[PDB]
């Protein structure tokens, strides 16, 4: 729940996630860094509240990278639920 | 509005890269009266995606003369694309004052037709291409299509002659 907030991944759980759920979580991750991105360029953003920079992904990926990495499955296979 | 302004130089002293409060700054002083300052703080605001910001300088270094930095700082509002439209206008007016032109003025021809003005100084950048236009515009009533049109013929048109000869009957009728 964390990490769904955050905008990161998680990884025990994500083992039970389908094709719906796993187009959710990292188009999750998409918005929150794009959010972010923004907030930071428009000067919104204070230096102290960058606490951990380096451990947040900064890069956002494009719905076309969200639908590729996702078709893959683990097993470097077609998903077959992408499929 | 003192109190407004005060709490802007505060959010420009603190968070020191804050286009928000510049800008913000900028239309302060366009609520007020001085324009040199609020388009210092406006260029100050760029230096740290704002359209109000793009326009207020850009309109003040057109009526400046100064098409060249109206253009820079319209290519620069338009190729950020982080939210404004109009700047493809003084781009192809920029360049204007041929070839490069030829690129903008085309491009906001395909997002608008019956542009006229834009029609005009397409032409004075520049008889094939042009009657070949004409058809096109004309293909999609309009008068002025069908002179131009004829006239690039001309200048090449006995069908673009025929054709003044249609639009000039319709007229008497």
């Amino acid at each position: 729940i964390y990490a769904t907030l955050s905008g990161n991944l998680k990884q025990l759980l994500p083992v039970c996630e389908s094709w719906e759920d796993t187009v959710w979580a990292h188009f999750k991750v998409m918005v929150d860094s794009l959010v972010e991105q923004e907030i930071r360029a428009s000067i919104i953003s204070f230096n102290e509240a960058n606490e951990l920079p380096r451990e947040y992904l900064e890069a956002n990926w494009t719905l076309d990278s969200v639908f590729e990495e996702l078709q893959a499955t683990d097993k470097k296979r077609v998903l077959e639920e992408n499929r | 509005i003192q109190r407004y302004v005060e709490n802007a130089q505060n959010s420009a002293s603190s968070p020191r890269e804050k286009s928000m409060k510049g800008f913000l700054f900028a239309r302060l002083y366009y609520e007020a009266k001085e324009y040199e300052l609020a388009k210092r703080s406006v260029s100050s605001y760029i230096s740290v995606r704002d359209p109000k910001a793009h326009r207020f300088l850009g309109q003040l270094f057109e009526i400046e003369g100064n098409v060249e930095k109206a253009v820079g700082c319209y290519k620069r509002s338009l190729e950020l694309n982080p939210t404004q439209k109009d700047l493809t206008l003084r781009i192809a007016e920029l360049i204007c004052t041929d070839g490069r032109a030829e690129y903008w003025v085309e491009r906001a021809s395909k997002l608008f037709p019956g542009s006229p003005e834009i029609y005009r100084l397409k032409e004075q950048l520049l008889w094939n291409q042009l009657f070949d236009l004409i058809q096109a515009e004309l293909f999609a009533n309009d008068v002025y299509v069908n002179l131009k049109l004829v006239d690039l013929f001309l200048s090449n048109l006995e069908e673009a002659v025929l054709h003044c000869l249609k639009p000039e009957r319709r007229a008497l009728r």
